[PDB]
RNA sequence: AGGGUGAAAAGAACCCCCAUCGGGGAGUGAAAAGAACAUGAAACCGUAAGCUCUCAAGCAGUGGGAGGGGGACCAGACC
RNA sequence: CGGUAGGGGAGCGUUCCGUGUUAGGGAGAAACGCGUGCGUGAGCCGCGUUGGACGAAGCGGAAGCGAGAAUGUCGGCUUG
């Protein structure tokens, strides 16, 4: 309705005016008023606290990978064969388990240490063009490949406290 | 000048690389003690 | 002339806004000093620890570097340049990149006193061509010496620093002087670290 | 029948040339050169990544020799791995480099292990 | 809807017998230059050019004037481009039997003049504003209030565009 | 090069450049202002003054003198007759310029020269 | 002799910036010429 | 060699720039499709906005990606 | 399970015919432009503030059936 009237107002008249837009009833919520605050905190939104971890990483074997893990995160891995979505994990090479108070060094692995984390989705790879090519040998081999991939959440990091723990100790 | 140079393969026989010295030929890979045997990478929990 | 009109008032307190809001949400800078694994913060952001570490623009910034000081008095000319080198190439940090100067800076002092093996004060040539023909020119090392002898070691560092854009802005902070005395004092320079054995001449 | 080719050709060419989109000059314009350049592109595309993978074992391995350089005087890379085998760890390149700019405590802890165990 | 509608008159001319690149030689100069000054540049500049691209102009400023109804004084050259026309070839003997191409080029020429006072209201009471204080004023009004408030040459002159649609201020 | 070589080519050879010139100066006396191009007015000022200052002095011999360089007689008579009352008191200086809009067809760079 | 190649579209667009530059510096001229007869005091100048 | 304005010439009265051409309104028309008129690719010619080049050596890309910008909903991603 | 000359197997597309005066289509077809879609690829499937009347899929049939090279060839447009 002031859409559709500052819109005929600036057909019909042409050269538009703040007056008509803009009535003078509105003088603007004061810079130290609440009223100016609840705006302002609405379209400039502060940024907001961190979620909480624990302060936790391990370095885990997957796939003959070894992947640093800290927990709450999703990393992608490979395929992990006769595993579903919803899938509760638990991974059982722990090379080294960091807590900023301390950190276990296996030998070859942290004992009795497994890495709680479940399955949330099954993928293929980004499509990555294998391109086989010889000159003037008239031989060129144009060959897409889609690697299959799982995409993994860590949840928990547990059952290392009874291991020996090194510190550097000064 | 009675003598040539040596041109191309020639060349190349005669300058590639070569540890002519017997001990650096008869080394090998380290020898490490065999590991423990490791746990399963991944078992599924239900 | 800074026009303050209205409009580029406006204009300035703007960006200043935008700015605000990318630095609000933006992950802090947590610089290298017994930086822990992760802040809460980074750990909702994208994957560092699984990517090779890449320095962004905080850490390398020129004025946080480290100075240093070679005093050059019976050294031996190259095995010198080598430390050298590494140094200012950054290659002895844990950071180290080869696409980016995490280096040092590095005064030579003394630059006449340097000392050199064998015959070589005598034979070494340090030669340079015009560009017409006929137009190569060599100097022995010991006249260089009398007459500007910074350029033997600046040109005995340069040849081992890479070549190419970061080469030679590398080649920058190499900083050299002939006299016992440099007017860095302010850098506050620490001394150079030697390692090597041999780099120390005594008659 | 008679058959114009029709599209079936300049269908080939425009998703050729969405390839090719930001090379410079008339590498991205003329359909001839297009071809040429990506066959190129997809040619070091697969060149480099097996590059890849030989790099950052480069790199990695260069960051580790800086990063235990700097504690003992003697010590090095190689000496290190060969202590890091004989003591019985898995832990690859990637990982001990990451760790030495990440968590470098954790690098000096390790260190002090095999030196505790070697001792 | 857009600036293109309120500011701006659009003219053509069609098959001018300069070669697209002479007149390029003096549309480059006026380009962004107030209609009078404009004026007496073209009228004494030395090339041949300028004659009907003065012709053109003018003429753009009598329909600023007469159908959008614009203040002559406050026409801006805003956009200005030539584009190649209708070539006509023709071919002339040379020396030994060989021939020749002559090309005899034409050009459309477009310019575009824009007011400036034009949006002047919403202007300078939005510049007025400090970047708080304006956010905190659209904190009021209606969807339909916001649209035509800002719909000036406002959000791009101070490059506020993609800001704006950050800050949820809007809708696409 | 020409170091201190001052004459006025006109880009004509000296046979032509000479007849152009006692030309524009006869019609500059017969006209009493004429437009012309910036290099040929400069270059017809000499001429000019050698005319007037041939006037100045009447005698027979310059009368013949300026008879043998402008072409029309009557021009040259009545140059004589008035050029005593009018310029008598002006020592030097008799032709002012005033330069112009350039022309159209080549944009060569006009002017006025005028007998002041 | 000829061109042995054919130029690059980019260069071949700066050169022709640089002669359109003349137009600039011929514009300059224009206006402090026009300038000039806009007061009507110049007595070297003349117009009809 | 030169085909395809629209169903219908309804082929644009009148005003403005105005020596004509050409143009901008208004009017006709479902649409201006405006007579060089139907879909209208590429080369080629430009114009505007985002990032960026003036110590640089290079079949112009590719793997790594500093710094800057943009449209998101799986905001850790894409461009 | 590298691969030229070269041989063999398995496919994709183009225009047309059969089914068919088909399904669908001025509630927008062909085409043109786009894609965080799917393919080993040829390509397919989805989408359009373009376009203005046609025309798939399936199961089959036929060829003026796929272009970057021929000092090819015809138009268009550059460079100098
Ligand atoms: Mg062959
Ligand atoms: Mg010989
Ligand atoms: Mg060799
Ligand atoms: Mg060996
Ligand atoms: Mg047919
Ligand atoms: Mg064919
Ligand atoms: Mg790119
Ligand atoms: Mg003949
Ligand atoms: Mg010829
Ligand atoms: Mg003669
Ligand atoms: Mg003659
Ligand atoms: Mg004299
Ligand atoms: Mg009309
Ligand atoms: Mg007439
Ligand atoms: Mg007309
Ligand atoms: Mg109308
Ligand atoms: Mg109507
Ligand atoms: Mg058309
Ligand atoms: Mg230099
Ligand atoms: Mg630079
Ligand atoms: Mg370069
Ligand atoms: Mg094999
Ligand atoms: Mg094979
Ligand atoms: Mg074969
Ligand atoms: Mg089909
Ligand atoms: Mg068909
Ligand atoms: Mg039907
Ligand atoms: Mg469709
Ligand atoms: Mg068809
Ligand atoms: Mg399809
Ligand atoms: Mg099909
Ligand atoms: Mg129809
Ligand atoms: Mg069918
Ligand atoms: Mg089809
Ligand atoms: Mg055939
Ligand atoms: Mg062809
Ligand atoms: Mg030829
Ligand atoms: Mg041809």
């Amino acid at each position: 309705l002031k859409a559709e009237f500052e819109e005929f107002q600036r057909p019909p008249n042409q050269k538009p005016q703040l007056s008509d837009v803009l009535p003078d009833d509105f003088q603007a919520p004061e810079p130290g008023t609440p009223e100016y605050n609840d705006i302002i905190n609405q379209f400039l939104p502060k940024k907001g606290p961190p979620p909480p971890r624990e302060e936790i990483f391990a370095v885990v074997v997957i796939g003959s990978r070894q992947y640093i893990v800290i927990p709450g995160r999703w990393i992608y891995t490979q395929r992990l064969k006769g595993a579903t979505v919803n899938d509760k994990i638990v991974l059982n090479k722990v090379l080294l388990v960091g807590t900023k108070a301390s950190t276990y060094i296996g030998t070859p692995i942290v004992t009795n240490a497994a890495v709680h984390a479940v399955v949330e989705e099954q993928l293929l790879d980004d499509k990555v063009i294998v391109f086989k090519y010889k000159k003037k040998k008239n031989y060129r081999r144009n060959i897409g490949h889609r690697q299959p991939i799982t995409r993994i959440k860590i949840t928990g990091i547990t059952g290392y406290e009874d291991y020996p723990a090194s510190t550097l100790e000064a | 000048s009675s003598r040539p140079q040596k041109k191309g393969t020639a060349h190349h026989m005669k300058t590639r690389p070569k540890k002519t010295a017997r001990w650096d030929i008869k080394r090998g890979p380290a020898v490490y003690p065999p590991l423990p045997p490791l746990p399963a990478e991944w078992t599924i929990v239900s | 002339r800074k026009s303050t009109s209205a409009s580029t008032k406006c204009t300035e307190e703007w960006r200043q806004l935008k700015e605000a809001v990318k630095k609000e949400f933006a992950i802090p800078h947590v610089p290298l000093d017994q930086r822990w694994m992760f802040t809460l913060e980074e750990a909702t952001g994208p994957d560092i620890w699984n990517t090779t570490w890449y320095p962004k623009s905080a850490d390398h910034v020129p004025t946080d570097k480290k100075w240093y000081v070679v005093d050059a008095t019976d050294l031996i000319l190259g095995r010198m340049a080598s430390t050298i080198a590494i140094h200012i190439r950054g290659k002895n940090l844990a950071s180290y990149t080869p696409s980016v100067d995490m280096g040092a800076f590095v005064i030579v002092v003394n630059a006449d006193k340097v000392a050199v093996s064998g015959k070589k004060r005598t034979q070494k040539l340090y030669r340079r061509h015009s560009g017409r023909p006929g137009g190569l020119k060599e100097e022995t090392f010991d006249q260089l010496q009398k007459r500007i002898p910074e350029r033997i070691i600046e040109h005995a560092v340069r040849g081992m620093l890479p070549k190419g854009r970061l080469g030679r802005y590398l080649f920058n902070h190499l900083k050299v002087y002939k006299g016992a005395e440099h007017p860095h004092q302010a850098q506050q320079p620490i001394d150079l670290p030697l390692r090597d054995k041999r780099i120390r001449v005594e008659k | 029948t008679r058959v114009k080719r029709g599209y079936i050709a300049r269908r080939r060419r425009k998703k050729i040339r969405f390839f090719a989109s930001s090379f410079r000059g008339a590498h991205s314009r003329l359909t001839r050169t297009i071809a040429q350049q990506k066959i190129r592109a997809l040619v070091s595309a697969h060149r480099d990544r097996d590059r890849q993978k030989r790099d950052f074992r480069r790199l990695w391995i260069t960051r580790i020799n800086a990063a235990i350089r700097e504690r003992g005087v003697y010590y090095n890379y190689s000496k290190f791995i060969h202590d890091l085998y004989k003591r019985q760890l898995l832990l690859n390149r990637k990982i001990l480099a990451q760790i030495a700019i990440l968590n470098p405590n954790c690098i000096y802890m390790i260190y002090n292990e095999i030196i505790k165990k070697e001792d | 809807p857009e600036p293109g509608k309120c500011d701006e008159i659009t003219t053509r001319g069609y098959s001018i017998s300069m070669s697209v690149d002479k007149a390029r030689r003096v549309i480059d100069q006026i380009r962004g230059r107030s209609y009078a000054e404009t004026l007496m540049i073209l009228e004494l500049m030395p090339y041949r050019a300028c004659y009907p691209i003065f012709k053109l102009i003018y003429s753009a400023a009598a329909n600023a004037s007469h159908n959008k109804q614009f203040n002559k004084a406050n026409l801006i050259i805003s956009k200005a481009e030539v584009n190649k026309g209708i070539t006509l070839k023709k071919v002339k003997p040379r020396a030994r039997g060989r021939s020749y191409m002559i090309k005899r080029p034409t050009c459309h020429i477009t310019i575009v003049l824009r007011d400036i006072t034009h949006f002047d209201s919403y202007d300078k009471f939005l510049e007025s504003l400090t970047p708080k204080k304006l956010i905190a004023l659209l904190g009021l009004m209606s969807t339909g209030r916001r649209r035509e408030l800002l719909c000036g040459r406002f959000r791009e002159n101070h490059k506020i565009k993609s800001f704006l649609y950050k800050i949820a201020l809007f809708k696409r | 090069m020409k170091h201190g070589r001052k004459i006025h080519r006109l880009s004509r050879p000296a046979d032509q450049r000479r007849a152009l010139l006692r030309g524009l100066t006869t019609q500059l006396l017969k006209h009493g202002r004429i437009k012309t191009t910036r290099a040929k007015a400069s270059a017809m000022r000499k001429y000019v003054d050698k005319m007037i200052t041939l006037a100045k002095e009447g005698s027979l011999h310059k009368r013949r003198q300026a008879l043998g360089f402008i072409y029309e007689k009557q021009i040259v008579h009545a140059l004589f007759a008035e050029v005593p009352e009018r310029y008598g008191d002006r020592n030097g200086g008799y032709t002012r310029i005033i330069r112009t809009l350039p022309r159209r067809g080549d944009n060569a760079p006009m002017a006025y020269i005028e007998l002041v | 002799a000829v061109p042995k190649k054919r130029t690059s579209i980019y260069k071949k667009r700066i050169r022709k910036n640089i002669w359109k530059k003349k137009g600039y510096w011929a514009a300059l001229k224009a206006f402090s010429l026009a300038k000039s007869l806009s007061t009507g005091n110049s007595k070297s100048f003349f117009v009809r």
